[PDB]
């Protein structure tokens, strides 16, 4: 792929997402979704191999089905109201269709399998862009249409996402599948808080995006896609492993790190609405995510795995490409708990 | 620009524009103690190409830091002399040496490709990663290494060498084994005097039966005897009058050259799969020894920081760099 | 969304004109000092990742890190203070304009209030 | 409190900027200076607490714990410099940094005036401890020990976070002064039962309660010496401090909800003493003794009388000092013979006399020997339990008998008898080890001399 | 020489200056809580001729 | 609502159920995906023509445009899969697991 | 000379160094001016000084 073509495809993905986030018309929002998917497929297929082709095929099928359901919901809403503006939807059936379509686009359970499948299939840069941006857009649509969300359906899908992400991440050994299940669990948390505070949804989105960017860029720096490949990083550049360890501790929600702020604020907000069982279950279930984060931390930094002999040549050579904003993402993902009241600025 | 990358590519730097149709990759091959080195020297100097001597141990030492070789405990952890003295060691010296030499040849091939794609000048290598496997088969058929070692070699070679361009010219110097042994005896080095005749025969069999048939399909192959290789004028004349348009180099484009140059200029991405988590007893190093040797390497003079930031080797202006 | 759609809200405005009447954060604000600390930590991590001397190398780069963090932190603190002041303004206005919903209650002393006593034995 | 907090955050850069051979010296000297500075918190008032600012306050309960933490840091530094001789400079500095961060978090925890900030800090204490255990433990089981410790603590504490945010929503504040002055009775309802359960269970897991204590032998046995010292001396006291703080708003539900916990504490005190009688590992014996003592502290807090709280505070301070000293002695023995088996090394009285004296004094303080503050606290708890009921005296007497039995069993096994013949690398005791023992033991005797400093606000 | 001693032993002032700064910040925090100074019913009194505040 | 809207919505539901139930071929599921957009086009134009929403008459054409863009994307992915495996069977898309 | 090949960071990139220092100085002076103007506007609006 030509660099000009790649940058124009990235620009087109961002253009689709921005069209979704600036449009006041359902047709224009659907157009933005379609443009985003159309420019996103080749990004997945950039490094051509059967795994990448299969991941792109599964992603295309899922997103096409979601777009069909979304346009059906738009049409049904138009039939009963004659309105194209994105507001509270006027038909419960259309609202259910839209909720299911946006949940499928996000990867909320039980629409999650494509997330680990595609994330394993595609490279690290593709997975980073996929997770971050393709969560960025449908959450914007949901925040706009939150006041008509069915709380029962939204919270059911959110709790399912949390449980399934925890269990899948428990089982996986592949780093990309681990990141995908982490994404599923975090999306569950965000959509669980969504029907109450879109501000808390946005706060969790920002913190999750920062932590995910830091983790993916650390993986790209170490060029490790498996647990054992990451187990050799301590013998080449031990600083990256320590930074990954503190980022993993933050992503598990351990105080006083940045990952505790979204969980804390969401639990507080849901408690304000007389919800106790759901916050307690969500808090207890995240211990699975913390467990497999800790298991990954044991293999990479807290213990020394055996290495090989060509690692001496690797010692002799130095990393060339410089990650952009990696130190900033590492600092923002661990040390911004004292800056919590800025969510009012986020309001 | 100021460094090759996508920005330079979109600015307009093109490898096809840089090339001058004399940019060829020539690899000279032969059995142990042949005239291949002198032939490569003569070919490189007559055609004006850059000569790359055979990538033995400490080649990476020569290309990094100061050119002086490092300690064997820190660079290679293997000994050709020990391989000659005790080929069937119980410490995996044979396959450690073989894998390290393959990695060194991979690094040298990456360096040669980078030089050709950045300067347009041809390169004459004294051996390549495509000829390296003959010593692997020679070790395997003599019982020096194991089938697991051979399988690991094959996996690494696949995932690494599948990404590079084969040489334009493969020049093989054919010398009979009795002549090889006579030259070895004349040289008088004891370790290579301990080389057996079957080990030399296995290398020639691997060259004749696999390497030469494989290279013939890809591009031109030139074979010379001792007398023919001694007269390099006719060899250079033969090279200058080679007609071939069946190689992948004519099929290469500007985007393919951009991808290849981005790959070869990144030395850590070249050696990415040389260290895969396959735990052979020959090549695996324990945690404690790994930590100690890494500490020693970091304690080496100009190795603690990046090249521009080592004060103990006379680097100034660090606080503004 | 609580304060989204508030009357008179100009879209895409980080700081409106009505925020100018609030006290700006001091330059020695502890929150600003913490933002500068975050910038310094980012510079140290950058040196560590690039394998330069962590404390000595790249003084200009570390200074730029600290300065950028302080700049964005000052503006972020201004916006946060404006939003909290706006929240208090709206709350007080609603309380004043709904007296039947927020009635004053007669204050009784603990000499009149009867509280059950639970012995600890 | 900033006059104590800031010097720790300055210990950090001093550690990272000192030379390679001076880190231990600088850290020890300045830790001792910070402890001396923190000795000024003991001047407390008889009416109320020391309210420095809106964020931090000190009380007759917080002051001895803060002084104990600040005094415990340099001893941990001494032990760590004992067992980390061959480490690299960067990793030595990282270990010192973990200790400094733990001390800072503990100080802020003990002085936090709100329950949510207290929760944040007392949960932040987990990360340095987990790193220390799972990184500088000697054996394989350190990973499992860290997992058990972390997950026990977090599964206990998350419902506490939910309860705290709920209480803030209901009452308007989590400030301790406000919740003490504006406290209202807790009616007998399922919701109040489960709120009480959330808070008490978090702190019980921190204590630990019997039946929720396996993580304690796991972590204490497998942690390094400094980690073992901090785990027993201070980190076990966060649960008791929290229970003595939260129980303000949990009345009168504590009269009826405390029965299962009291029964568990008493019976498990007996059971853990009996377990101590039959331990083939010295560190495990010390850990189970800690479990029994903290079970007695739980009994005191649950019966919740002015005589019980004073005993609880005194016993917490005494147990911290004694358990730290016992762990240090066992660690010196381990550094001799590289094994934790109790019966491996014998005749250590004839091989090392002054260490035998230190063992004798530590064991005499471990059992309640008058007039030690250990006995003061235990006797106050026993008297309060006697006023509570008159069979608690039977249980306490059984526990005291078993405590003396296993303490003297450990002493006789390790020190008396004849030495192992084939162990010939037991070098004479170091001045550093002797100084560590002296600094462990002398403050305990001085506290015995002046006992009103560790009897808490109820004095 | 003398320069090396200062070059090595300059970290011994960090904790003392931190203690001094902590005392200063404690004074700063105390001076913000002076809204009931000489206003409590228990300790209210008339100022001496040569004093402005009861405490600082 | 008249029965024509019922029939069009039922057609959309049938086409959606067809896509969610693969048999062997990816091409058949692509055809099922194309039919859903045909039903959407018909429903949208029936609604717009009945309410005389004059400016909305351009929406179905944009719908068709993005429909055939999706069809093009599916065909490209299908040719890549067929080159990889020799058949357009969805059973061969099993390298990645959940 | 030590390295066999001239390091990329052998000499400071004076353009980048000057731009970095200039950006830091510009941001600091702009922040000071902005704070002064904010204080003045706050006082003017609230009728303090
Ligand atoms: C229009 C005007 C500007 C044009 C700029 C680009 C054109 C000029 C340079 C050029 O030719 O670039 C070619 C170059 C492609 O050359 P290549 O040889 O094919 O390199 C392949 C890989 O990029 C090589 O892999 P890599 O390791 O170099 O990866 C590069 C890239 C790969 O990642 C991406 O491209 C993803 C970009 C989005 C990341 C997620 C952002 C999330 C924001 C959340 C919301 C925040 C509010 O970025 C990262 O890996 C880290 C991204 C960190 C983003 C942090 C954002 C914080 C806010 O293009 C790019 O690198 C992408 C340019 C994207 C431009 C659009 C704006 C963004
Ligand atoms: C200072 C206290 C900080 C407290 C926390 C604050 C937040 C974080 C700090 C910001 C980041 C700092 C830099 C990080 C990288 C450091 C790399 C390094 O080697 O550093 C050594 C470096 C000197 O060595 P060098 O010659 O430059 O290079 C040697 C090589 O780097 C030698 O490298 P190597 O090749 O030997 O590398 C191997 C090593 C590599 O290991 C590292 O690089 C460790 C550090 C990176 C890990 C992550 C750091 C934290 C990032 C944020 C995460 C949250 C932090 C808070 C967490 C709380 C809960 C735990 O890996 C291992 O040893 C592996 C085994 C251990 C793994 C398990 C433990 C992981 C612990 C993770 C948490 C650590 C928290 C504290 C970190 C303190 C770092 C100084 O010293 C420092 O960087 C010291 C810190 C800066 C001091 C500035 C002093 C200025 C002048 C005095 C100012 C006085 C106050 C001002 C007011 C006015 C007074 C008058
Ligand atoms: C199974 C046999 C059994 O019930 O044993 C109870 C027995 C408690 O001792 P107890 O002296 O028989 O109880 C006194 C009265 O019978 C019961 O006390 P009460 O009648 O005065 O009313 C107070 C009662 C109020 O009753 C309720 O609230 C009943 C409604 C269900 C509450 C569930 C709370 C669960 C809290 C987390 C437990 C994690 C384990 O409080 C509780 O139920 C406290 C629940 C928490 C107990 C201790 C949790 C740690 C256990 C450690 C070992 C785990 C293995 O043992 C256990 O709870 C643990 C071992 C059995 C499992
Ligand atoms: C007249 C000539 C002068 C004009 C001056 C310019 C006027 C302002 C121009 C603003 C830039 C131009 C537009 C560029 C995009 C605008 C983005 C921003 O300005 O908009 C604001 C948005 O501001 C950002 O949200 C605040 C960024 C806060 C970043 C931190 C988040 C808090 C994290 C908590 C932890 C903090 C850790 C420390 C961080 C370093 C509000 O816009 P709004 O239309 O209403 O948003 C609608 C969506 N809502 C309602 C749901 C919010
Ligand atoms: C609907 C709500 C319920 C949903 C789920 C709620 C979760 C409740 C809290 C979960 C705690 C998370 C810890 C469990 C993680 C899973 C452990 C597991 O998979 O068991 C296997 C695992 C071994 O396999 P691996 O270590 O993964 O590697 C094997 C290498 N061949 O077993 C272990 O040894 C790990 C044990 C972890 C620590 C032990 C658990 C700690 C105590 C748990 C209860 C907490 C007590 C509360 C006080
Ligand atoms: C499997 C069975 C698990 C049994 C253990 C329970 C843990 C599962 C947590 C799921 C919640 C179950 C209890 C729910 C209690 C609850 O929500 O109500 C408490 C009450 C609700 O009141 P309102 O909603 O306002 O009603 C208004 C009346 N007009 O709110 C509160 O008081 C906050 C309480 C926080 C929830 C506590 C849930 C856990 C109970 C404590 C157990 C602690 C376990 C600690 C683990 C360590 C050992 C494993
Ligand atoms: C050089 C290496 C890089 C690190 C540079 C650190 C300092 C950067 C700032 C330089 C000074 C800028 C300035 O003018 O600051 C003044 C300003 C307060 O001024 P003002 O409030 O107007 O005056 C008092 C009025 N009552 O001050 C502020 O607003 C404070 C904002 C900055 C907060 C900094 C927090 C700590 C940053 C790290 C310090 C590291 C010190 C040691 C460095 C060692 C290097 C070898
Ligand atoms: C709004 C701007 C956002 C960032 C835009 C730029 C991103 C790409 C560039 C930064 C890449 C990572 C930083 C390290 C680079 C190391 C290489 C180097 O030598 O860089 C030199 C550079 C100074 O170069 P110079 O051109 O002078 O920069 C000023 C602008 N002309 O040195 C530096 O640039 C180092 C200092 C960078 C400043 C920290 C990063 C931005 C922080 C902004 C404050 C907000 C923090 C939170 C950010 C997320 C939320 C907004
Ligand atoms: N893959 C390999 N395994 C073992 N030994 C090798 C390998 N490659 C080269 N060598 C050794 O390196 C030396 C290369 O020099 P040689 O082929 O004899 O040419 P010359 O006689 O010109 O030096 C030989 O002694 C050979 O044994």
């Amino acid at each position: 792929m030509n660099p000009i073509i790649y940058t124009t495809l990235i620009m087109t993905v961002m253009s689709g997402t921005m069209l979704v986030m600036i449009s006041s018309h359902w047709l224009l929002i659907w157009i933005g979704f379609e443009m985003n998917l159309l420019a996103m497929i080749p990004v997945l297929m950039k490094n051509f191999n059967p795994r990448a082709t299969e991941a792109a095929t599964k992603y295309f099928l899922t997103q096409a089905t979601a777009s069909m359901m979304l346009m059906m919901a738009i049409i049904i809403n138009l039939l009963y109201s004659g309105q194209w503006t994105i507001t509270k939807m006027f038909n419960p059936v259309a609202m259910t269709m839209m909720t299911m379509a946006l949940a499928m686009k996000l990867g909320l359970s039980p629409f999650h399998f494509w997330v680990p499948e595609v994330t394993q299939g595609i490279s690290l840069q593709a997975g980073l862009l996929l997770l971050t941006w393709q969560k960025l857009a449908p959450l914007s649509v949901l925040c706009q249409i939150s006041q008509s969300i069915n709380p029962n359906l939204m919270l059911t899908m959110a709790m399912l996402s949390i449980l399934i992400g925890g269990w899948g991440g428990l089982n996986q050994t592949q780093l990309r599948k681990i990141m995908a299940y982490s994404s599923i669990a975090h999306m569950g948390w965000m959509t669980a808080v969504l029907p109450y505070n879109t501000t808390m949804t946005i706060l969790n989105l920002l913190i999750y995006i920062t932590m995910t960017l830091a983790m993916f860029m650390l993986l790209i720096h170490s060029s490790a896609t498996t647990t054992l490949s990451l187990s050799h990083t301590w013998n080449k550049m031990p600083v990256i492993t320590s930074l990954m360890m503190v980022t993993l501790l933050s992503m598990g929600g351990l105080p006083p790190l940045s990952g505790f702020m979204p969980k804390w604020m969401i639990i507080q907000e849901m408690t304000k609405n007389e919800s106790i069982i759901m916050p307690t279950l969500m808090a207890m279930t995240a211990l699975l995510n913390l467990y497999f984060y800790m298991r990954l931390a044991y293999s990479s930094s807290l213990t020394m795995f055996p290495s090989t002999n060509n690692m001496k040549m690797k010692w002799q050579f130095e990393h060339t490409k410089q990650m952009k904003l990696l130190p900033t993402m590492i600092v923002l993902s661990t040390l911004v708990l004292p800056m919590t009241p800025a969510l009012s600025s986020l309001n | 620009r100021l460094q090759y990358g996508p920005l330079a590519f979109v600015l307009g730097e093109r490898t096809t524009r840089k090339l001058t149709e004399t940019s060829k990759v020539i690899t000279v091959d032969g059995n142990i103690c042949s005239g291949k080195g002198r032939l490569a020297r003569e070919i490189a100097e007559k055609l004006g190409l850059r000569h790359f001597p055979e990538a033995g141990i400490h080649y990476a030492d020569s290309t990094t830091g100061d050119g002086k070789p490092l300690d064997v405990q820190l660079s290679g952890n293997c000994s050709l002399e020990k391989f000659y003295d005790d080929p069937k060691s119980n410490d995996g010296n044979s396959y450690r040496l073989q894998s390290w030499l393959y990695a060194s040849r991979l690094l040298q091939y990456a360096d040669a490709l980078e030089h050709l794609l950045s300067t347009g000048q041809g390169v004459v290598l004294e051996r390549s990663i495509y000829s390296d496997f003959v010593f692997l088969e020679a070790m395997y058929r003599q019982g020096f290494i194991r089938k697991q070692c051979v399988e690991h070699y094959n996996e690494v070679k696949k995932v690494t060498a599948c990404e590079y361009l084969p040489p334009h010219v493969v020049v093989y110097v054919d010398v009979p084994v009795p002549e090889i042994q006579s030259r070895i005896q004349k040289k008088g080095n004891p370790h290579e005097m301990k080389i057996t005749a079957a080990y030399l025969q296995d290398i020639e069999n691997a060259y004749k039966k696999t390497f030469l048939p494989e290279m013939s399909e890809k591009c031109e192959v030139l074979q010379y005897s001792a007398r023919e290789a001694e007269d390099a004028e006719k060899v250079v004349e033969d090279i200058e009058y080679l007609k071939c348009d069946k190689g992948p180099w004519p099929d290469q484009d500007d985007r393919t050259f951009h991808r290849l140059r981005m790959l070869v200029q990144n030395k850590l991405e070249v050696l990415n799969y040389t260290t895969i988590p396959v735990y052979l007893p020959e090549i695996t190093i324990g945690a404690h020894q790994s930590d100690r040797v890494f500490q020693k390497f970091t304690e080496l003079p100009g190795r603690k920081y990046s090249p521009g930031y080592n004060e103990d080797v006379g680097d100034k202006w660090i606080w503004l760099k | 969304t609580m304060m989204s759609g508030r009357p008179g809200r100009v879209p895409l405005q980080f700081l409106p004109n009505e925020a100018r009447s609030l006290p700006p954060p001091k330059l020695t604000d502890p929150r600003l000092v913490y933002m500068g600390f975050l910038g310094y930590c980012s510079g140290l991590i950058d040196n560590a990742i690039r394998r330069r001397p962590v404390v000595s190398a790249g003084l200009h780069r570390q200074l730029l890190y600290v300065t950028s963090f302080v700049f964005f932190g000052y503006y972020l603190l201004k916006r946060q203070d404006y939003m909290y002041a706006l929240r208090d303004h709206d709350m007080f206005a609603y309380v004043k304009s709904h007296p039947e919903d927020f009635p004053e209650k007669d204050k009784k002393t603990y000499g009149e209030i009867l509280e059950e006593f639970h012995p600890v034995r | 409190m900033l006059k104590i907090i800031i010097p720790t955050t300055m210990l950090l850069p001093m550690t990272w900027m000192s030379k390679h051979n001076m880190i231990w010296i600088n850290a020890t000297v300045h830790s001792l200076l910070i402890s001396l500075i923190s000795l000024s918190l003991l001047n407390q008032l008889g009416e109320n607490s020391l309210n420095f600012s809106l964020t931090f306050f000190s009380d007759s309960l917080s002051a001895p714990l803060l002084v104990l933490t600040t005094w415990l840091l340099p001893l941990m530094l001494m032990a760590s410099q004992s067992h980390l001789s061959k480490e690299t400079t960067t990793r030595k500095k990282l270990y010192i940094t973990m200790l400094i961060l733990l001390q800072l978090f503990l100080i802020m925890t003990f002085t936090a005036t709100e329950l949510i900030l207290f929760y944040i800090l007392f949960e932040a204490t987990l990360v340095p401890t987990l790193i220390i255990i799972t990184r500088w433990g000697n054996q394989t089981e350190r990973l499992n020990a860290g997992l058990y410790f972390l997950f026990y603590t977090l599964a206990g504490s998350l419902p506490l976070l939910v309860a705290l945010v709920y209480i803030q929503n209901t009452t308007g504040s989590l400030n301790f002064l406000i919740i003490h002055y504006w406290s209202h009775p807790l009616s007998n309802s399922w919701s109040n039962i489960f709120m009480w359960l959330a808070c008490i269970m978090a702190f019980m897991v921190k204590m630990p309660l019997y039946g929720l204590h396996l993580w304690l032998p796991k972590a204490h046995v497998e942690a390094p010496i400094a980690g073992s010292m901090v785990l027993a001396a201070v980190l076990l006291k966060l649960g008791g401090y929290g229970m003595m703080r939260i129980t303000t708003i949990l009345n009168p539900l504590t009269n009826y909800m405390a029965y299962p916990f009291l029964m568990l504490s008493m019976w498990g005190m007996i059971m853990t003493s009996s377990i101590c009688l039959r331990q083939t590992d010295l560190k495990s014996l010390i850990a189970y003794s800690s479990v029994s003592h903290m079970a007695l502290v739980i009994v005191a807090i649950m019966i919740q009388t002015p005589w019980s709280f004073m005993g609880a505070t005194a016993l917490m301070i005494a147990h911290g000092l004694t358990s730290s000293m016992l762990f240090c002695l066992a660690n010196t023995n381990y550094e001799r013979v590289h094994s934790r088996t109790m019966i491996l090394a014998r005749g250590l009285q004839t091989l090392l006399p002054l260490m035998a004296t230190w063992w004798l004094v530590a064991s005499l303080t471990n059992l309640a020997l008058p007039p030690s503050i250990n006995l003061i606290g235990e006797l106050f708890i026993i008297t309060a339990s006697f006023s509570w009921s008159n069979i608690t005296i039977i249980l306490m007497g059984m526990n005291m008998m078993i405590t003396a039995l296993y303490s003297l069993y450990m002493l006789i096994t390790t020190q008396r008898g004849k030495y192992t013949h084939h162990i010939n690398n037991i070098k004479p005791s170091f001045t550093r080890e002797n100084a560590l023992m002296a600094l462990h033991i002398l403050p305990l005797l001085l506290l015995t001399l002046n006992p009103k400093m560790i009897l808490g606000p109820l004095y | 020489n003398v320069l090396q001693i200062v070059r090595d032993h300059w970290v011994h002032i960090l904790v003392p200056v931190g203690f001094v700064f902590g005392c200063y910040l404690d004074r700063r925090s105390d001076e913000k809580l002076t809204a009931f100074r000489n206003k409590s019913l228990l300790f209210k009194r008339e100022l001496r001729p040569n004093e402005e505040v009861t405490w600082k | 609502m008249p029965l024509v809207y019922m029939n069009i919505i039922m057609a959309f539901a049938i086409a959606l159920a067809g896509l969610l139930m693969y048999r062997s071929h990816l091409m058949s599921s692509l055809l099922c995906l194309e039919g859903m957009m045909l039903s959407l086009f018909i429903m949208s134009t029936l609604i717009i023509l009945n309410t005389h929403f004059t400016l909305a008459n351009m929406m179905p054409i944009i719908l068709l445009v993005f429909a055939a863009c999706e069809a093009a994307l599916g065909l490209s992915l299908l040719v890549m899969v067929s080159n990889t495996y020799g058949t357009d069977y969805v059973q061969n898309l099993n390298l990645l697991q959940c | 000379k030590f390295y066999i090949r001239e390091p990329p960071h052998g000499s400071p990139d004076w353009l980048k160094v000057g731009l970095t220092l200039g950006t830091s100085v510009f941001l600091w002076i702009y922040l000071i001016k902005q704070h002064k103007e904010d204080v003045l506007e706050y006082k003017r609006r609230n009728g303090l000084e």
